[PDB]
């Protein structure tokens, strides 16, 4: 029983239907068949570049624009707004997702119902009183928080829960997606708009194809009750996208506008899709023109930091750790340094399943305080490893602090530690993402980076109404401080069977946040010849 | 029989409507007045109480809440709950919660002037102003030790000393001070007062009257100023109870001090026949502290909606369980004002011109430090069983609780022309006044400031036919400005809140008998209002419009030489007339029908020789409980009396011994809410002895 690779599709990547940056082409109809009529079967999808690099997928990727505001006036009013968009990938450093090619539109436009799809949530919320502190009732009606703060309680049948089937999350197998698109940069952390939909309006989202779009707007016809609304919508992850009247009119007072995605350089031109004999069961693997797998085709698999620290206190971009066309490992692009890049080899005419698999579920709440990393779980169990990420809960889009937990915890001055969702209901789709990873022995490999921008917006530049400064010192002059951070998972391995998971954070200008784990049910097999 | 012409005669000459020296049938505008005979008669607790039987006046809107002089007054009230009173024609210019109060013991006159008098006064509210003036020092040798005595523990001990240095009484001073000390009705609630106004008075001849004015008041415990729903006040409880009129809902560390160092002067010279000069100036650095627990409704009030306390009560439970806020607030209000005057006297022909022609300067800082506890952010109050614990202040947890820190700047420099021309008996008062009113105000926990820089004008037009047997009919137009405070969705202030009015009306202020009839009827208008946005935002917008038309009737007619009858009566159509979400709507604490009616008995014959058995009873109609109208406070008849019986049949000549009983019939009444988590207990009843020795 040894992991050997029956089939191998390639294919180009096209440019067309407006696509722009977005190097896509429709899967092969095996690989589509394989990729969402056949989740449970270990595909590795290489990435081949203009350069000659090529690159395995290996872990997912995440991108936010959280926006939050706070301002009030103990006389007259308070105002709150949660706008976040969270972009997620296929993979560590590049921009790879899925979409199906029957969506009207151009490329960014059809990816509005397939994965990397800019998953905007919004929440307005506010009151006319005196002292009314409504503007933190959008953060308890849009976030499925138990409590770590002070305020209101929303309950889950009165707000919105947003089904699990209208959130595509990259590696999701019960849609149907017959193209992917791979992007030279990260994921689009497209920051734009600061609040949810506005009542008295139709709710729709103008400025982007949006998809998807699920309102709740609460608009007692009592002047004095705590009006608030909440929205989520799947919209164009190359455009700003905002609620009907509640744009964002680029002020001082509300931090920049902009679809964020650091480029690495390199250009995709080839997809080609190895078709391991790897089934995965549930608690690990069993086995089922023809290659097979070692580690003279030589592929970049993932990267090896010595430590998790990437010391970069901002939006860590992790280099992708190519392979030329001469077999030798290297990296493109990326902020972090220090990187190791390790390489598969798969050649056409032999390493087989170690028995013994490990799996774990990456749950709970990290709060973090600045950049530093934590033990965030372990797994009981040379160093080739196959890993599944499956999300058996629809909390990765949760992942990652400040704006996807709830950014009216950060007042409390106290460890929160509190399990604050995005309220999407159920988990009826199937999410799983497989990839073959080496996992040098204490070097850290990571495999989940959720680098997003953030700003904690201002709305007003007046002294009537105080901002809340949720992950900042202050606010002087109210003025949006945009904030940084590329919370990423590391996995290591210790040396004795026992992969243990380590998050760093790298913020800059945020003072913490709360890194809700994504419920990973990570199930890792050791394959060694 | 003191205020028999005083209330009548000496009550006739006023000098707020029209700044000059003018009977009140001179001035074409209601005007009323209330001489400190009549504050020595009624005895009241405030300004508020002394305007009990004036019309046009709310004066009982918080209930036995004594913290400020806030006036309702033609249904209109200034910027936020704002005071609007003027102490020697210069304005009692507080901000946010420091708001100058007088005590009514301390002031010789109280002249409340109706509707926009901005013509002379700047920024005020359209509604109207109270003008307190101060007990100027007399030349006659007074020395008056008042002692009040009465339940809830109210020990008042005040002295009135006044004389004259010199035997020409070139150098004459007044040195009157009080000190009281009383439990608020609100169980737990303690209200004191130390109040000082060293007065001198210059006179070198009978052409110039320059008098130093000081005012210095120190309030440890200025009282109750929480708020109460109505769902226990107005509505009974759900288990069919209401909740009791000494209710207090703050912490059992409740603070709330006030201090007052107010030093001016009245400078009045007369050049010639022709022409006179004014001028008055105060200086007032006014400090409060606060640190105060008040409800906001009990949990099942649509504004606690969430508010997780709430949340986790039981459903049937939160109906009862009163969810509060804290605010701890801490000022220093240097307020400065300057009215400087020209009147001249001069005739064209046979028309006869007063032209007071003057400047007027306000200037006012106010630095805040505040710290605001906003909802779920004090334990809910269970109305059924309360419990008073220490809530400690400096908790302050950013969660549920955020700082307002600010530098409320303010400064105004007015220029205005009046000229009163008297032709025959068609006398045409007027005016018009251009000001120049500043605005800043410095966040300081953000940094930010906004300015805003007016320049409005006011004019007031008035024409009164002084017929001979005394009934003199006016009309007038007048108007009003008064900058808003609010910034909207651009960050910039609003334009001021405008206010105009057509007040038409007769004053019977006969020359021959003593009865100072009047009535009005006016459409008193504040344009530029400022209502909820159109859209789905919470800020505020301009082109809203409250309409108020009333009708006013006083009667103070003084039918026998015992009898005295001071009455009054106000119908207050106030409206919403362009409004977002109040449109068509009552404006909330805004009774539509107020009455009121004092008679006196003074006896001077027979055994009971002395006796001044007076009651008086205070209507005041239902009144819209919030500004939606959701309900409705009821209306109450508060019955005043007084047994007052002097010892000069005695022998100590002056000093008389009385006993004031407010709210005779101790009615458990809801005073007036301005939302449904925001209501006021009435006063219950309350004998207070009051014995002022003119020893
Ligand atoms: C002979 C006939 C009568 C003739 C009468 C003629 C009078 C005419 C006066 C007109 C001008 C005026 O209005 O005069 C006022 C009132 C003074 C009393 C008046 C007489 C009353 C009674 C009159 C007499 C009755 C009979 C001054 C004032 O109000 N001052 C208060 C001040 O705030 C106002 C300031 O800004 C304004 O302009 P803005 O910048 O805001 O725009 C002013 N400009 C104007 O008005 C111009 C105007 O528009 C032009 C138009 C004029 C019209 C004239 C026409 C009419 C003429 C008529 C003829 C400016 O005045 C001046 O510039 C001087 C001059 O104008 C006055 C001189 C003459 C009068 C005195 C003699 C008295 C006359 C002689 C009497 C014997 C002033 O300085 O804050 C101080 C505290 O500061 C701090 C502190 O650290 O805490 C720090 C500070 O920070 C800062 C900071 O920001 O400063 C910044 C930091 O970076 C840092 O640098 C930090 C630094 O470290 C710090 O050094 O400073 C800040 O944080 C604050 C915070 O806000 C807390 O609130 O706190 C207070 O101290 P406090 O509270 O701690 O003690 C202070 O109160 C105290 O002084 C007041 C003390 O009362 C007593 O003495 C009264 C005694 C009376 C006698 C008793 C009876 C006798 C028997």
């Amino acid at each position: 029983s040894h992991v050997i690779i029956t089939e191998t599709h390639s294919t180009g990547l096209r440019l067309d239907q407006g696509a722009g940056d977005y190097y896509w082409s429709e899967m092969p109809s095996r690989v589509t068949q394989l990729h969402n009529n056949d989740p449970n079967r270990v595909v590795l999808t290489e990435i081949e570049f203009s350069d000659g690099s090529r690159h395995m997928l290996s872990g997912m990727s995440m991108g936010v624009g959280a926006k939050a505001y706070g301002i009030i006036n103990p006389q007259i009013m308070s105002q709150g707004g949660l706008k976040t968009q969270i972009t997620a990938s296929a993979d560590l450093s590049l921009d790879v997702g899925y979409f199906n090619t029957g969506t009207s539109g151009t490329i960014p436009q059809k990816l509005r119902d397939g994965t990397g799809c800019q998953h905007m949530f919004g929440a307005f919320s506010g009151r006319r009183g005196f002292a009314s502190s409504a503007m933190y009732l959008g953060g308890a009606a849009l976030y499925k928080s138990a409590w770590s703060g002070s305020g209101y309680v929303v309950a889950d049948a009165g707000t919105l829960t947003i089904p699990s089937d209208y959130v595509r999350h990259p590696g999701a197998r019960n849609f149907g997606f017959n193209a992917i698109y791979v992007r030279g940069r990260s994921c689009n952390r497209v920051l734009y708009g600061m609040e949810g939909p506005n009542y008295t309006t139709g709710g729709a989202v103008q400025g982007a194809s949006s998809s998807g779009a699920l309102n709740f707007t609460y608009n007692p016809s009592n002047p004095e009750s705590p009006k608030y609304s909440v929205g989520f919508a799947r919209a164009d992850p190359t455009n700003y996208a905002y609620w009907e009247s509640m744009g964002d009119p680029n002020d001082s007072a509300n931090g920049p506008i902009g679809i964020y995605s650091e480029h690495l350089g390199i250009y995709p031109s080839k997809i080609t899709w190895y078709v391991t004999n790897l089934v995965y069961n549930g608690s690990g693997y069993n086995i089922d023109s023809w290659k097979f797998i070692n580690f003279f085709r030589d592929v970049g698999c993932n990267l090896s930091k010595d430590s998790p620290s990437t010391g970069i206190s901002g939006i860590a971009t992790f280099g992708l750790p190519t392979t030329e066309s001469n077999n030798a490992p290297s990296i493109k692009g990326g902020n972090v340094g220090g990187l190791h890049a390790n390489v598969v080899s798969i050649y056409n005419f032999p390493l087989r399943l170690l028995g013994g698999s490990g799996s774990t579920i990456l749950s709970g709440n990290i709060v973090f305080q600045g950049n530093g990393s934590v033990h965030v779980g372990t797994v009981g169990l040379n160093g080739a490893i196959v890993c599944t990420m499956e999300f058996i809960d629809d909390t990765w889009l949760s992942a990652g602090g400040i704006g996807c937990f709830n950014p009216t915890e950060m007042l409390s001055q106290g460890a929160e530690y509190g399990d604050s969702r995005f309220r999407i209901g159920g988990n009826t789709i199937n999410k799983k993402l497989h990839q073959i990873l080496s996992l040098p022995a204490g070097e850290y490999v990571p495999f989940f980076t959720i680098k997003g921008t953030v700003v904690n917006a201002c709305k007003l530049q007046a002294a009537a109404y105080n901002p809340t400064p949720y992950w900042v010192s202050g606010l002087p002059g109210s003025v949006g401080q945009t904030g940084y951070y590329t919370l990423t998972y590391y996995m290591r391995n210790d040396g004795n069977n026992n992969i243990s998971i380590w998050l760093d954070s790298s913020m800059s200008n945020i003072i913490g946040m709360k890194a809700c784990l994504p419920n990973i049910k990570l199930i890792i097999q050791r394959l060694t010849h | 029989s003191a205020w028999g012409p005083a209330a009548t005669i000496a009550a006739r000459q006023s000098a707020t409507g029209t700044k000059t020296d003018t009977p009140i049938q001179k001035v074409p505008q209601s005007i009323s007045v209330v001489t400190a005979e009549e504050m020595a008669l009624h005895q009241p607790k405030s300004v508020k109480e002394a305007l009990s039987y004036t019309p046009g006046v709310s004066v009982g809107t918080r209930g036995a809440s004594n913290t400020y002089d806030h006036l309702i007054i033609r249904g209109f009230a200034a910027e936020g709950q704002s005071q609007n009173n003027y102490l020697n024609g210069l304005k009692l210019q507080g901000n946010f919660y420091n708001d100058a109060v007088i005590d009514p013991y301390m002031l010789e006159r109280a002249e409340i002037m109706r509707g926009p008098v901005s013509v002379l006064y700047g920024k005020s509210s359209p509604g109207g102003l109270l003008n307190m003036v101060s007990k100027r020092p007399t030349t006659e040798p007074l020395k008056e030790v008042q002692f009040k005595a009465g339940t809830d523990s109210l020990f008042q001990t005040g002295f009135d000393f006044s004389d004259s240095l010199d035997d020409d009484g070139v150098y004459s001073y007044r040195l009157t001070g009080l000190a009281r000390s009383a439990n608020a009705q609100q169980k737990g609630s303690e209200e004191q007062r130390y109040a000082i106004a060293p007065a001198f008075t210059w006179r070198p001849d009978d052409k110039t009257n320059f008098t130093f004015l000081s005012y210095f008041q120190n309030e440890p415990e200025t009282g109750y100023y929480g708020w109460l729903p109505k769902e226990g006040t107005v509505e009974p409880l759900p288990n069919g109870k209401r909740l009791p009129t000494d209710f207090n809902e703050g912490a059992k560390n409740n603070t709330y001090s006030r201090n007052e160092k107010m030093v001016g002067y009245s400078f009045d010279h007369e050049f010639n026949d022709t022409f006179t000069v004014r001028q008055n100036l105060r200086f007032a650095e006014n400090k409060t502290s606060q640190n105060s627990v008040y409800g906001y409704g009990v949990c099942s009030d649509p504004a606690n909606a969430y508010s997780k306390q709430c949340a986790a009560l039981a459903p049937a439970d939160k109906g009862h369980y009163l969810a509060r806020k804290y605010v701890v607030d801490d000022e220093k209000l240097q307020n400065f004002s300057v009215d400087t005057q020209l009147q001249s006297k001069f005739a064209t022909g046979d028309i006869d011109h007063t032209l007071l022609t003057g400047v007027d300067f306000m200037r006012m800082r106010n630095d805040i430090n505040a710290w605001f506890g906003y909802d779920d952010s004090v334990p809910l109050l269970n109305l059924y069983n309360p419990v008073n614990t220490d809530f400690d202040f400096n908790a302050k947890d950013p969660a549920n609780s955020g700082p307002y820190r600010i530098l409320n700047k303010q400064k105004q420099t007015g220029v205005y022309v009046q000229d009163q021309a008297q032709w025959d008996k068609v006398l045409v008062t007027l005016g018009g006044r251009y000001d120049w009113a500043d605005q800043e105000s410095l966040n300081r926990v953000a940094g930010t400031t906004d300015k805003r820089d007016d320049k409005q004008f006011t004019w007031r037009g008035g024409v009164n036919y002084l017929f001979d047997n005394g009934v003199t009919p006016y009309f007038s137009y007048s108007e009003s400005f008064e900058p808003s405070s609010q910034v909207g969705k651009d960050g910039n202030i609003f334009a001021p809140s405008k206010g105009k009015q057509y007040e038409v009306g007769v004053k019977y202020v006969p020359e021959d008998r003593p009865i100072v009839v009047t009535g009005a009827v006016y459409n008193l208008t504040k344009t530029n209002n400022l209502m909820a946005d159109p859209e789905g935002s919470f800020f505020s917008v301009e082109g809203g419009e409250i309409r108020a038309r009333g009708v006013e009737i006083e009667a103070k007619a003084a039918l026998s030489a015992s009898v005295n009858v001071v009455g009054s009566y106000t119908y207050t159509d106030a409206e919403y007339t362009t409004d977002t979400t109040y449109k068509g709507n009552t404006p909330a604490q805004v009774p539509k029908h107020m009455a009121s009616l004092w008679a006196d008995y003074t006896f001077f014959d027979g055994p009971l020789s002395g006796l001044t058995l007076g009651t008086g009873g205070r209507y005041t109609g239902s009144s819209y409980g919030d500004p939606a109208n959701s309900f409705k406070v009821g209306s109450y008849t508060v019955v005043d009396a007084l047994v007052r019986y002097d010892l000069a049949r005695v022998g100590m000549a002056g000093s008389n011994v009385a006993l004031h009983v407010n709210n005779l019939f101790d009615r458990e009444y809801v005073a007036s809410c301005f939302n449904t988590y925001g209501c006021f207990w009435g006063a219950e009843r309350q004998v207070v002895a009051t014995a002022t020795f003119r020893f």
